[PDB]
């Protein structure tokens, strides 16, 4: 097969946003291959070499008044920008969740079965998912898969509850999300 | 708390490079190398944002150059292939007839080179078939999203062969209805 | 895609400021460059505009940015014949291709001191009977119109420093191939001071 | 309202 | 340390292949092409970084083409050149790869492209000697240069005294005026006037000269008329000191 060396030239300009467009952390970084070897980091002001590799471009764009100058900007020509840009499809992008309640296998009652809450579709990522025995908080025997990207700007979870059901059971899950008012709930019965 | 992450690469000898835009690990747009086009992950955002291709094209250039000027000044070191973890599964829970959508997600490689193939009933499939392009992370790795539209039933059997240079043999991530 | 610069022609006295301006798009906004083209020379680059309200001074010459309402102010101080030039903005993307205005011409007008207004008759030194006549040594309140009879050719003011002398003065030519044609009615079409020497 | 690209510089040769 | 374009201007008909030259600034990235038609604003064609063309207008690509023969040249051409193409054509260059900088001009070169050659005339140059009222009454004198019949404009006009060329006393127009305004190709006429103290004339050691440079015909072009051949010359007058 293809065993031929391979070379990467990597680089990421990240922008950090705290309590709004209050606080914002800049940063430039340059990576060859794995390795990070120069970054332009705002809190210092200057490119400072992350390794051995990075110290002729710590200099050399140091040097560079024009460069240097469009990088200590950054932060409101370049970060506070975007994010004003982005704002209404982005941080206040809301897709309720689609709740489905089921259980794992269709074992007899007094045995055990697992009972599946799907959180799918959802943006943002921010949600809390809670499993109630009858009206009662069950904490004890929850499995979740956490959050999970599907990659095209919506989010699932896939919240567990391990059972022991009984003749007159009711298990119900509760999820709150920014995008939902009310906290809309799903009930099982056995 | 918010991320804006604007992600840019070249590879050599493999001549692919990438620009693309990030938002809290999701892709705003990338820009087509070969057609030259700015490239919207959702078609509603190039209604309510622009972007000038030219100003990522140029930076392509750069990062071409300066992938010459790094390698020759690390005395020609390769990369380490770091192999992918290969995830297979569903946007919802799954119910026969019922639409669904295959998701198969690739994780912690690099180099950012993967060629992933869709296999049903051992056959390659292309209908619908969309991917992302390579997705940035915080530890410097790749990340990538294959989907394959499907009508599920019993008499069908899912893959996602993933291949790439650090694993030994084509990895294979099975799917069925259950 | 469009800048626009205003005005197109400015016509200022010697030690008196001037302004003009340039509009760009608001859209997609990168720099604003500033270029002044002197007549036989290059055009040489003044002022790179990154930050919205940030001030650039280059010697006498001010440059004031507004990125929000797409405007740009170019200012002139104490205004020298040498600042006499075609002063261009350019805006760029996010590419490097510069998007050029109509550029404003500045004409400086000098300080004409000791005027002493003449038309004199200037000979051949190969000869014969074409001869010009020069309208010299009179103040930039006088203007030099066109000739209106087509066998008789004036060009426009033209000021001379004589830098080791410093000496300034304005000057007209007019020549004609008539044997009518003299240095008295030569200057017809133009106020000519009363003043005006005329050799016997 | 445009994205704006952080251009990027040659390397130090 | 600026940019050099050769040549200052060129001739040329209807059709044929031009080729223009620069020398941009030796570690600059970037390299562009700008033109500007008389009238019109400073339009740009194409730039260039890393052997390759970055960004290019709808002018160019048809019949336009960029190269860089060594580390050190860059050229434009025009393969088949278009009266539209009558313009001054401005070569840059810029050092920063990231665009966040000035981008330098070099002096331009003046194309004038003609549908016919047979408009072309060199000029006619008289130096006028300073009127003897103008020393007894200013105690100065200004001699008149006229340059007379050319065909194309951009002529370049030059004094010189004693074997080199003075700025000192000098004003030449800075547009040229048409000796048949009722032309499309009307022949140009330009004037100027260099202004020595009546000393510094009345000295017959003193030599005074006029020089214009013209832009015409090349050393391989169709010339099948009567009169001579009107090629890129130096047309010259002159005059010597007088005491009177
Ligand atoms: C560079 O690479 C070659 C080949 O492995 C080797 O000869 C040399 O020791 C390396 N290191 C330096 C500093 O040149
Ligand atoms: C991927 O696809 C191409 C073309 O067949 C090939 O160069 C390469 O070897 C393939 N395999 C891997 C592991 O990337
Ligand atoms: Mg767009
Ligand atoms: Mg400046
Ligand atoms: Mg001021």
């Amino acid at each position: 097969g293809d065993t031929r060396p391979r070379f990467l030239e990597y680089s990421t300009s990240e922008c950090h946003f705290f309590n709004g467009t209050e606080r914002v952390r800049f940063l430039d970084r340059y990576f060859y291959n794995q390795e990070e070897y120069v970054r332009f980091d705002s809190d210092v002001g200057e490119f400072r070499a992350v390794t051995e590799l990075g110290r002729p471009d710590e200099e050399y764009w140091n040097s560079q008044k024009d460069f240097l100058e469009d990088r200590r900007a950054a932060v409101d020509t370049y970060c506070r920008h975007n994010y004003g840009v982005g704002e209404s499809f982005t941080v206040q992008r809301r897709v309720h969740p689609k709740v489905t309640v089921y259980p794992s296998k269709t074992q007899p009652l007094q045995h055990h079965n697992l009972l599946v809450c799907s959180v799918s579709g959802f943006y943002p990522g921010s949600i809390e998912v809670r499993w109630f025995r009858n009206g009662q908080e069950e904490k004890t025997g929850v499995v979740s898969t956490g959050l999970i990207h599907n990659g095209d700007w919506t989010f699932q979870t896939l919240v567990m509850l391990e059972t022991v059901p009984r003749s007159g059971e009711v298990y119900t899950c509760q999820v709150e999300h920014p995008s939902v008012t009310s906290p809309l709930t799903v009930e099982w019965r056995a | 708390e918010h991320v804006i992450i604007q992600a840019e690469f070249y590879l050599n000898p493999d001549q692919s490079g990438e620009f693309m835009f990030d938002f809290d690990g999701d892709e705003i747009f990338h820009v087509d190398m070969a057609k030259k086009e700015t490239v919207w992950r959702l078609e509603e955002f190039g209604r309510f944002a622009s972007f000038e291709a030219q100003g990522a094209l140029a930076n392509i250039a750069v990062d071409k150059a300066n992938l010459e000027i790094m390698t020759k000044r690390s005395n020609y070191t390769p990369i380490t292939n770091v192999p992918p973890e290969v995830t297979v599964l569903t946007n919802s829970p799954v119910e026969l007839r019922e639409p669904n959508v295959l998701i198969c997600f690739i994780d912690k490689f690099t180099p950012p080179v993967v060629n992933v193939t869709w296999l049903r009933n051992g056959k390659p499939v292309t209908t619908g078939v969309s991917e992302t392009v390579f997705l940035p992370r915080e530890d410097h790795l790749f990340r990538k999203f294959h989907y394959l539209p499907f009508l599920p039933s019993t008499e069908d059997v899912y893959d996602c062969r993933v291949e790439h240079w650090g694993l030994d043999e084509p990895l294979l991530k099975h799917w069925e209805f259950d | 895609l469009n800048v626009e610069q205003s005005p197109q022609s400015l016509h200022v006295q010697e030690g008196d400021s001037t302004n003009f301006t340039c509009s760009f798009p608001s859209s997609n906004f990168y720099a604003l460059h500033w270029y002044r083209w002197e007549t036989a020379k290059s055009p040489e680059a003044l002022f790179v505009m990154t930050l919205n309200g940030d001030e650039k001074k280059k010697g006498r010459i001010s440059a004031t940015l507004n990125t929000k309402e797409g405007y740009s102010y170019l200012y002139i101080k104490g205004s020298q014949p040498e600042d006499s030039a075609t002063y261009l903005c350019a805006f760029k993307a996010a590419g490097n291709k510069l998007t050029f205005g109509g550029g404003t011409r500045v004409l400086v007008k000098p300080n004409i001191q000791n005027p002493d207004p003449a038309v004199y008759q200037l000979r051949d030194s190969k000869s014969s009977d074409k001869s010009v006549c020069l309208f010299t040594d009179f103040d930039s309140q006088t203007n030099v119109s066109q000739s209106k009879d087509s066998d008789v050719y004036i060009t426009d003011k033209c000021v001379l420093d004589m830098r080791s002398m410093d000496f300034k003065s304005n000057s007209a030519v007019a020549w004609s191939n008539k044997s009518d044609f003299a240095c008295a009615n030569a200057f017809n079409n133009s106020i000519i001071p009363e003043d005006t020497f005329f050799p016997s | 309202r445009f994205y704006k690209t952080l251009r990027a510089e040659q390397a130090s040769q | 340390p600026e940019v050099t374009q050769t040549p200052s201007h060129q001739v040329t008909q209807m059709g044929q292949e031009v080729i223009l030259r620069c020398v941009p600034i030796s570690n600059h990235l970037y390299f562009y092409w700008y033109r500007q038609i008389l009238g019109q604003k400073v339009e740009f064609l194409v730039s260039f970084y890393n052997n390759e063309i970055s960004e290019k207008s709808e002018i160019f690509d048809d019949q336009f083409s960029v190269e860089r023969p060594d580390g050190s040249n860059f050229t434009l051409k025009i393969r088949s050149t278009k009266l539209e193409d009558s313009a001054m054509y401005f070569c840059a260059s810029s050092r920063l790869a990231g665009g966040m900088d000035e981008q330098f001009f070099g002096p331009g070169t003046r194309l004038t492209v003609l549908e016919d050659l047979k408009n072309v005339f060199p000029p006619e140059v008289a130096v006028f000697e300073p009127s003897e009222a103008e020393i007894s009454h200013t105690q100065k004198a200004t001699l008149v240069c006229l340059a007379t019949g050319f065909y194309p404009d951009h002529v370049e006009l030059s004094w010189w005294v004693n074997g080199k060329e003075v700025h000192s006393g000098v004003c030449t127009d800075p547009q040229p005026l048409k000796e048949q305004p009722a032309l499309n190709d009307s022949r140009y006429a330009l004037s100027s006037r260099l202004r020595v103290s009546a000393t510094f004339w009345q000295n017959p050691r003193n030599h005074f000269r006029c020089q214009v440079q013209f832009y015409g015909l090349s050393e391989n072009d169709e010339w099948t008329q009567d009169r001579a051949k009107p090629v890129t010359q130096i047309v010259s007058a002159e005059a010597w000191g007088r005491a009177d």
